[PDB]
């Protein structure tokens, strides 16, 4: 938490109060400047609440007052905090103005709306004047800047807590929050800065939950040495499809290869694995007779010999979620001493005990609609819920990668969350592709943890690559741009 | 990069 | 009708038609200088009926008096309506030169011709010298100005009556007829200017059938809400393809997908049901197993299974038309309770009561071959037949999508006429990728009706942005172009 | 006048008055787009006045409405002509919305104002309400576009009728006003577009009093064969030049060598005459030998004889102005049977009585400081009178170049007015040049009145060339940019 | 886009 | 150059 | 602007 930040910056280090107040409001001032390019044309309404949100909002207008047309703050709430009080006290030694009254016409005679209101403080649903004005401001078309976090947004979960302001740009400080990175806060957020306002850096570092970045991943990316040949970069073997779903073993098996897996075989029901040659003869599509075009007990056998000569197995891709399909995968994955990637229907019917019983690590990829069958929840209490995948990470002793627009990766102790990507993954197949990518950076020599980590950044800014309309975007057309990303990552 | 990380 | 539109603006809005005709004469004047560049070195033919057509011809002409190299009136009518007869005078009192009799020799002397002859109130076929001078326009070379439209085209259906004239430009006032949308009209209309003569914009506004326009199709795509998933953009469901056609359905799938569609299934006759994801493995084919290659009754509790977990349902492409095709079709579209995309060999079988007991909405998109069987006309009746598509649509109770080099979206109340496209559409596959476009689109919530509009619009505009000639596009070319369509129109 | 225009093409050629003001309107509506560019997101508030410009005011409201974000109309005058009448009353039925109170806020509604309060109608000055609209609008900042003439401008003198509004663009009709081309009316009217509003052309052209343009100063230029000689170019002798004034003499003789004079001779007194070889040894500079200075009858003879041999003769620039000089200048002016161009201080001494007796031409190029002290009138009087001008150039039987911002070129029966140059002109030496200039067309076969309307548009031509701010432009600078402004206008 | 549409 | 003159 | 003159 940012509070205990503040806090011991304050208690512990001894930096006043007043001073983090002063850094705060004047980084909002320069974000603005770096955003609008010069503020002396335009005309600012900065809405304060009574809170320290509120007092940096005063920072902000005080610092405005002599150098833009114009400066008029709202003030909206009762009691005000020392530092807001003092603050407050300052605008108006300095001739600002203050209204404590609301008029729905305010909104014609300014250009840019500063949002103090709420910030980290927010507690419960905004009703009353609080409310009207922000639905006012939002039907406004003004320049929206938001402090710290836009008014409304839960700054721990993204949610709206009845309403909130729409921002154009939020400036938030010391770290982002996970009301910023979570929708829909992260929507509502707009463009975001994060502001160094004079916290030691190593409380800043301590924060164990953070956003996936382009360093981390370029510092992450396996090793090319140049002596080196395909045993260098591992196998991978993917158990993958059945007679209903013939391509999604495809495009895991070429997820493995474009991130620079050395050798990738697929384990496909007879004759469905000629797909895939007939598309990358580059994969090795091994034939699974089976009775009915479903893997099942009579080919656990087959499937554990496939797995002895490899460093990773990926399965679940197109398999089906079936009775026969439930006690191969179940089966399988108790006696494979390898670390396994389980994703779609072999989530689907998965025994957690088995995970527990493992001794090999495990990935999870499920989307919401797999977890929740998968904890027996609704989709909607798992959607976002980062504290139920840390624990259901802890419990079961593996790394879980929940998958949403914004993506959450933990093992239980450290939680990242990945923000590059865009709605052309919102399309079947996107997932399967993104089970081959982890597969491969395991099979590369990276922890379960970091090649997740790699795989759902890269993922989404391969995404981002695409030429033209996102909607458009295939699974086919992702597998093309990965390698495009990894070069623009390094 | 001082002030503003993005 | 603009007949309606002039009399209104005249009778009940008080412009009086000497203005009206001024505005028509003078926007020909403008038009001209926007195409040609500066008019002063130009000689001008005006041939003036004695129409209102003719009326705002002399308007040209006087206008250009003492502005060009050389302005001559060749006056064909007998009698003159009192504002061709006013502006006449006009043109004689400001010293214009006109003459009635017509020399073949006369084009000659001139590098303009301002066809001014018949507008909208052509009736029957143009013969004797009306006839000839048109003829002798044609062979012409000279630069043709069709004023309203070119003389010899019906306003209401496009047709030549007997012989028209071929323009470079036309200039139409206040809205464009649909005689300058329909071939072969749009054909000898060349470039289109529609002019602003003063009519009130709610008269302009009130016209009931209209060209889809960029604007229009902008404002109907969907929405790609940043936090969505693939079940925010919709299921299809295709049925399609049989031993003899194993690739309509590919185009199909992937028209959806192409357009946004969270997720494509086909149900396809095995094995060729594989042809699909050896392509394209990001598509879902299910294999249905047959007797001999063609769907049958015996198919019909599968398909309909298939069919409670999606959001529409597209038929046809590639099915065969043969008796057990024809039970399954008619027998599978009385008991779906989804939206139906119904094309090609389902339409050739389609018993149309069946429409009519449907509670659930319908597109229907024949080819005029298919139309014709379908309504037990010939194809030379159906074509353009815009009145019969409207009777169609209404007494059905579906949506109309008359395929052609214009085509034409109908719901039997609202009329739209599209005009994107070029002749590398003229060519086997291109209609079973509109088919899975429009799927898609209702997949993604637009109604039927806009589904189509859209679809219709996009498909025609990704053939104009083939790199090479269009005679080489082909389907799957078709395909890949979709998603810059859709960039491009935003 | 084009009052007479207006009347003429209504009553004898026939076109009803409701057509020209339609035409009016509508060429303010398109003069605005190309000047604003797109009309629809602006909104507008048009001020009319109970006469015709109002009317044209109502036709311009009439055709915004529907298409663009707001129209207002005020209506300010008491009774309407017919036409406007007929144009409010469109306006109405159309839906406009007109009120008759002026409210000072108004003005914040609107982006741009279309005045048409008054156009060359106006008698008298302004005051009341009208004084205060047209105040506020002055005041408000907005965009504004004047009907025909500013407000408040006499279209016939350019002078300010109390107030006047201040355009940034006005829209005439026909021909531009005198009022648009004199001080401070030309200020007053900001950029000015002549529309054609289907007056017959050769009513348009049959004005007596016009601008000089580029075309028409291309035309005059004389030809340069290329088998010629400078005998070809003509022979000036310029007298000119005292003690007192030394430099006046080298520019008029550079003046007449940069237009392109074969020869150019100077008769100044010794030792002043060395200074011009000094720094322009191309001129030939004749030292004469004075008893104190300056030119007196001791040099009569001395100068009719090097007269003999030239084709023309320019006097006064730097002579000085006392009673030797007097009686020379008229004397030998007098006797001098070549043309002369009277400047400066022969201006100063001139006894007007030898114009009228000398059979040889003479252009006079007083500035309103020597043309008061010629008539005996005050400055103010005399400036921008071009009534006052004409006569006197009938009277005297000359050509009279009036120099100011406008200036001024007439010769009783055919008035030209130039309006290029800027500020640099107005500092000591311009006229010297302009002097040498005239005297050197004159040398080369331009009749005084060519020679006069082609080097007061080059001089001010030559002015605007300069590289750097107008006011540190000098005479010497004016005389390099010379030729560069022959070269553009070719 | 006052006087024309294409 | 038909409608405007500058 | 709002931090620097030079
Ligand atoms: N080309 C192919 O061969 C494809 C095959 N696929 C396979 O299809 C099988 C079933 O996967 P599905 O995910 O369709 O169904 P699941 O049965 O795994 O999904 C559970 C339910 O959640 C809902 N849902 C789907 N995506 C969601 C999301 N992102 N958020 C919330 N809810 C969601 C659906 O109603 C679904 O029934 C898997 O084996 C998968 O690998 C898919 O990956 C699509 C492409
Ligand atoms: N690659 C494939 O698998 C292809 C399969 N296709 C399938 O072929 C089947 C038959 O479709 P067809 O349209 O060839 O024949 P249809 O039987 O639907 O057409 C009726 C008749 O109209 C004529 N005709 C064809 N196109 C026409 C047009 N644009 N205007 C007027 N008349 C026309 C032909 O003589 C045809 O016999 C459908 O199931 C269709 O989906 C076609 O779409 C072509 C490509
Ligand atoms: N470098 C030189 O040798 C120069 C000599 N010059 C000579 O100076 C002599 C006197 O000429 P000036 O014009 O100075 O004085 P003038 O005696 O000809 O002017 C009459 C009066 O009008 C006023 N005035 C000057 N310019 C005016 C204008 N543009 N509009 C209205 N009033 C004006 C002055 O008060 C001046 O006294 C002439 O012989 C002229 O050629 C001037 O051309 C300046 C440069
Ligand atoms: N540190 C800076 O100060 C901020 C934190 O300051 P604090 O004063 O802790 O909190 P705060 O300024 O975010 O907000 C607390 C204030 O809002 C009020 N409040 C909270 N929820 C409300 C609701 N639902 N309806 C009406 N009023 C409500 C509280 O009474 C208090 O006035 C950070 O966001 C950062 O800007
Ligand atoms: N409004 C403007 O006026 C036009 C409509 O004016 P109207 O006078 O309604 O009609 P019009 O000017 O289009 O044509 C009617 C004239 O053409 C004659 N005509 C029609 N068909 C003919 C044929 N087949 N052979 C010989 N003559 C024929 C009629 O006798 C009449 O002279 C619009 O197009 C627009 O330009
Ligand atoms: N032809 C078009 O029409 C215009 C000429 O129209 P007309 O009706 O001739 O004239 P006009 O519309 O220029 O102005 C005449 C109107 O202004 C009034 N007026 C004139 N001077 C006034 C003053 N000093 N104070 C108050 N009211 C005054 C007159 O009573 C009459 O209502 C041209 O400018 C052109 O726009
Ligand atoms: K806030
Ligand atoms: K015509
Ligand atoms: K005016």
């Amino acid at each position: 938490h940012m509070k205990e930040i503040d806090e011991l910056t304050i208690k512990e280090y001894g930096v006043d109060s007043r001073i983090l107040m002063e850094r705060a409001g004047i980084s909002v001032v320069l974000a603005m400047e770096e955003e609008l390019g010069n503020l002396s044309d335009y005309r600012f309404l900065v809405l304060c609440g009574g809170g320290n949100n509120g007092g940096d909002g005063f920072v902000v207008a005080r610092n405005l007052l002599g150098v833009v047309k114009d400066v008029l703050v709202v003030f909206l709430g009762k009691k005000k905090t020392p530092d807001c009080e003092y603050n407050y006290g300052l605008y108006k030694k300095f001739g600002g103005k203050v209204v404590e009254q609301f008029e729905p016409s305010i909104l014609n005679e300014f250009d840019v709306v500063v949002d103090a209101i709420f910030g980290t403080g927010l507690r419960g649903e905004i009703t009353g004047e609080y409310a009207e004005i922000i639905n006012l401001v939002n039907k406004s078309g003004k320049v929206v800047v938001s402090v710290d976090v836009p008014s409304g947004i839960d700054s721990n979960t993204g949610k709206v807590l009845r309403t909130a302001v729409k921002a154009d740009l939020t400036v938030t400080f010391g770290v982002p929050k996970i009301g910023h990175i979570l929708f829909p806060g992260r929507d509502l957020t707009g463009k975001l800065k994060v502001a160094n306002i004079g916290h030691p850096v190593h409380l800043i570092n301590s924060i164990n939950r953070y956003v996936i970045t382009r360093e981390m991943v370029r510092s992450l990316l396996p090793e090319r040495p140049r002596d080196s040949h395909k045993g260098t970069y591992g196998k991978v073997l993917i158990i993958a499809g059945s007679r209903l779903y013939s391509g999604a073993p495809v495009l895991s098996g070429m997820g493995s290869l474009k991130v620079g897996t050395g050798l990738v075989k697929l384990a496909v029901p007879f004759p469905q694995n000629l797909i895939a040659t007939s598309r990358f003869p580059e994969l090795i599509s091994v034939p699974i007779d089976t009775e009915k075009g479903f893997f099942s007990l009579q080919n656990l056998q087959e499937c554990l010999e496939l797995s002895k000569d490899v460093d990773v197995v990926a399965i679940g891709p197109g398999l089906g979620n079936n009775e026969h399909v439930r006690e191969f995968v179940n089966e399988f994955l108790k006696t494979l001493e390898k670390p396994a990637v389980i994703d779609a229907d072999a989530i689907n019917v998965l025994d957690t005990s088995v995970l527990k019983e493992r001794k090999s690590p495990a990935v999870l990829t499920p989307h919401p609609g797999e977890m929740a069958r998968l904890v027996k929840k609704t989709v909607g209490d798992v959607k976002y819920n980062y504290e139920l995948a840390e624990e259901f990470a802890k419990e079961n002793d593996c790394v879980l990668v929940l998958k949403s627009a914004t993506t959450i990766v933990t093992d239980g102790e450290k939680t990242l969350f990945n923000i590059t990507g865009n709605t052309g993954l919102s399309k079947g197949g996107s997932g399967d592709v993104l089970t081959g990518m982890i597969a491969g950076f395991i099979a590369q020599g990276l922890s379960p943890l970091e090649a997740s980590t790699v795989s759902v950044y890269l993922h989404g800014f391969a995404a981002e690559l695409f030429e033209q309309d996102e909607r458009g975007l295939t699974a086919s057309e992702l597998l093309r741009l990965i390698p495009e990303a990894i070069r623009r990552l390094k | 990069a001082w002030l503003f990380e993005a």
